[PDB]
This record gives C-alpha cells, structure tokens and sequence, in this order.
C-alpha cells in the first residue's frame, strides 16, 4: 500500500533530451548565450505540453485551467529538470541545460545572470547533499506543476487541490517505500518540500529576469522565439503584479 | 501557437 | 563510521559527459555507427586513465598491473557507465553512447550486435528495477576497475587485493547508511554484485565482437583509432584464450 | 600511447 501508483507512469512519459541547437564555435556573448537559452526554452515547452498532458488526472482540469497551470508553472519545471540533469551528468560542476549549451563561470557572468546562476548549482548540489533518489525526483516535479496559481484561484479550484494532494500522496509512497520507522517519513517529506519551495523564489528572480529582456531584446541582439515571448508578453506580468502566486509547503 | 499544441 | 571515505573523492572525480563527433546527417550504415563508437571509446579511455590515477590507492599498484588492470577493464567499465547514462537521460528506451550518439532498435540492428545492445538495454533497465541511488552506481563503478585479472597474478597481487576489499567495504558503507535492520544490507549488497556480474558476459562478447571486427576492419571500412587498435590486438586474445579472468563475486 | 598518458 506504499507501492507507488503514478510511479511507473512517470517514467514511461518522461521526457527524452532536448538540444539547444548552440553553435559552440561562436563567442559567449550575452546575445548569443540568451539567444540559445531562449531557444532551448521554446523546445522544452513542446516537451512539457506532451508531458503534462499524459500526467495522470491533469487532463481532467478544466482546459482553460490545463493552460494557466502550464504558462505559470514551466519556469519552476524546467529549472528542478535542469538541476537533476546537472547532478546526473556533471555533478553539479556547471549547469547542464543541453549537451550542446553547457554553462560552466564565464558563461554565468556572459549571460548577465551570474547569481541567479549561483542559485541553481545550489539547488542542482542539494539533488547530491539530500542523496535525492531518481524516484523521488521525478515525483518532486511532478508537485512542480501544482505548484503556482492566481489568488483568485482556477476555473476548478477543488479539482486543481484535489490531483495536488494525489501528488503528495504520491511522493509519500515513495519515501515510505525503504523506510521502516514511523517518523521518518514526514522528516524526508519536510527535506524535499523545503527543496521545493527553493525553488519559488528562483523562478520569481528568472521571470523578472526575462520579462525586462524581453521588453528590451531588440536592443542588445536577443533573439525570443514567438511561443515564448507570447507566454512571457502576458502572463508574467500577472506573476510579478502578484496575481498567480506559488503554494509553499512551508512559511517563508 | 501553446494553443495548438495543447491541441 | 559507515559514513563513507571514498564517496566525496568519488564525486569529485567522476568524468564528465564525453561527445563520440559522430555526423548525425549520415546513414545508420554499420561503417558509420562502429567508427564512431571506436572513436568514442579512444575518448573515454583518456577519461578513464585520469579517474583511474585519481582514485584512492589505484596509484599505490606496481606501475605494470595500473597498465594491466586499466586494459583489461575499460569495456565493462564503459559498459556500466553508459547503461547509467541511459537509465538517467532516456530512461533505458535507447543505449545513451553520447549525446551525439543515440541507439534507437533501428541503429541497433545496423550495428550488426542486436542481441548484445538487447543485453546492455536490459542492464540499464536494472538501474530501475533495482532503484541504484547515485551512490551506489559511483562506489559499484569503481569495483569494476578491480573485477578481471591474469590467472597468475599481476606484479603485486597482495595489494590489488587489498584495494578490491577496500572498495567492497565503502560501498557496503553506502548501503548500511539509509538502512537500520541488521540483516538487509548483505541481501541489497547481494542484488548489488549480481548485478556487477551481469556486465562480465557483456564484456567478453563484446570483447570477441570488436576482436574479430579489428582484424577484418578495413574490409568492412570501420576506423579504429591507434589507442584502441593497440589494447584491442594485444590484450583482447589474452581474456580470449582464458589467461586473463573476471573474478566472480558468485559461481555462474 | 596508452603508456604517455599514464604518465
Ligand atoms: C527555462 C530555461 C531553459 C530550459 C532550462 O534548462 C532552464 C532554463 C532556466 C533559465 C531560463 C531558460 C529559458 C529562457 C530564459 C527564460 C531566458 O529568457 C532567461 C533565463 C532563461
Ligand atoms: C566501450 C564502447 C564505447 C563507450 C561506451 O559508452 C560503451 C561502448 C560499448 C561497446 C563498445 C564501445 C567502443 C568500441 C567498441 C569496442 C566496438 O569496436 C564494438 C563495441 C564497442
Ligand atoms: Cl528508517
Ligand atoms: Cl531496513
Ligand atoms: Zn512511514
Ligand atoms: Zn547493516
């Protein structure tokens, strides 16, 4: 009864690796490091569009629901993936955003985002400091998409909340699984939601980031392909007028 | 278009 | 004190991800496919040279049996790694050589070895079913440099035994870690060490593979690197004739 | 050379 229900979904429809399309050969100019971040971006949301609609139960949120939760939580998604995918193959030494567009210090400082930067090998190292097992990874992301709505809530606010808690439920599973003691179970829970809400105010400093780049990009050569700059153009700005706000697992 | 694809 | 010794060194030198050059514009033609994973494998063997100098003891062996050792090893050394790249990256639906070098059940069968893909499938399919942490995938690594030797003896035997307990003991500390019951830890280290033994006949067939295409290889157009051709004409009939041995951690 | 590399 702690054998895990979505689990085996999870990782049949886990998504393959997406390639920037960088052209190594050029210099790491800030345009063409955010040119190629915001091409790699573009490519993953194909990827997460497929991914969440094969989630079991999201495909039940009101359509309109399925949209607002997909355009305010792939920030928070692709940065949790892109951590995991810099422990794995990397260690945590650089961030592994494809194999083809690999950041190691000076590509931090070139893209202008040095400590947001800081911020994800931080977060990418905890997958390492927290032993985070391959399982309990792909259900923490899963809790990401859940994770971000309007104040006013969602056309179906009590559906949203309910596949939320399956979420967690979930999660659980997989922490009670390899564990015997009563009480170990909430104490892992509390490490990885702790992890989760890290998360949160990256995404918020990553928005803000590309929303002033985006308004500005036309003026230092950076290129956003129409997808994203449609998702960013009108639903960021909902995010940073406080609008759609994060759920936290904890008071912050 | 996420429209489409969602779709 | 099962905290581990070697696992932080372990981390810290474990190669990053390793690019085969392959031409993805070009056929599946079994000259192209081979070519580039004999490439890839004269890159991952410079890999493997600088982890095995850095790791814990290996530099203590006679300078002739870290030669020997690394020789006889590096095929199911790169076998596991790999199997680990494409449980993590793709979920074991494709055999992860590289990122430029991805075999689908198409590329497969042109590479003329099926059914030893379908063996290297089914291992990185283990990492899953067994659910190995991190942890354990570094520490069963490195018991992979000190699993095959000449039945004589290398130069200083003693001491290669020593280092082979030394590394059986740090991974049995990763293993009593997360575990409070006396006796699981003998039965994950057992599941552990079938599996190590599972890439042994992996090995020896492609080793009788890649034996009988170097002496042929310019009949069939298949470049083998100088590095490569050098281990593979030498050593390669040694494990073939039966002068060179895994050693077991079960009777087969 | 396997041997260079070593060293
Ligand atoms: C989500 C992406 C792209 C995919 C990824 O691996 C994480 C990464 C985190 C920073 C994002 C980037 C997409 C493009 C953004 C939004 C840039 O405009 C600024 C910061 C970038
Ligand atoms: C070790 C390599 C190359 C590196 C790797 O990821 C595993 C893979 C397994 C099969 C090997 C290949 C190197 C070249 C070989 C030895 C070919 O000649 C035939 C089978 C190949
Ligand atoms: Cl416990
Ligand atoms: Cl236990
Ligand atoms: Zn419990
Ligand atoms: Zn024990």
């Amino acid at each position: 009864e702690c054998q895990p229900i979505f689990l085996n979904v999870l990782e049949a429809i886990e998504p393959g690796v997406v390639c920037a399309g960088h052209d190594n050969n050029q210099p790491d100019s800030f345009a063409a490091l955010l040119s190629s971040l915001n091409e790699l971006g573009e490519r993953q949301l194909v990827h997460v569009v497929k991914w969440a609609k094969a989630l079991p139960g999201f495909r039940n949120l009101h359509v309109d629901d399925q949209m607002a939760v997909i355009q305010y939580s792939w920030m928070g998604l692709m940065v949790f993936a892109m951590g995991w995918r810099s422990f794995t193959n990397v260690n945590s030494r650089m961030l592994y955003f494809a194999p083809d567009l690999v950041f190691n210090e000076y590509r931090m400082h070139k893209s202008r985002m040095y400590s947001q930067c800081v911020r994800m090998r931080h977060l990418s190292q905890e997958f390492g400091w927290l032993q985070i097992t391959p399982q309990e990874f792909l259900c923490m992301k899963a809790l990401l998409l859940f994770s971000i709505i309007p104040v006013d809530g969602l056309k179906n606010q009590k559906f949203f909340d309910e596949l939320r808690m399956n979420y967690i439920k979930e999660l659980d599973r997989i922490i009670a699984c390899k564990r015997k003691n009563p009480t170990s179970c909430s104490r892992r829970f509390y490490q990885l939601t702790k992890l989760l809400d890290s998360v949160q105010p990256i995404a918020r400093e990553l928005h803000q980031f590309t929303f002033d780049l985006l308004i500005k990009s036309h003026m230092v050569s950076v290129d956003f392909p129409e997808m994203m700059a449609e998702i960013i153009s009108v639903q960021v700005p909902k995010i940073l007028s406080g609008k759609v706000k994060p759920i936290y697992f904890h008071t912050q | 278009s996420l429209q489409f694809l969602l779709d």
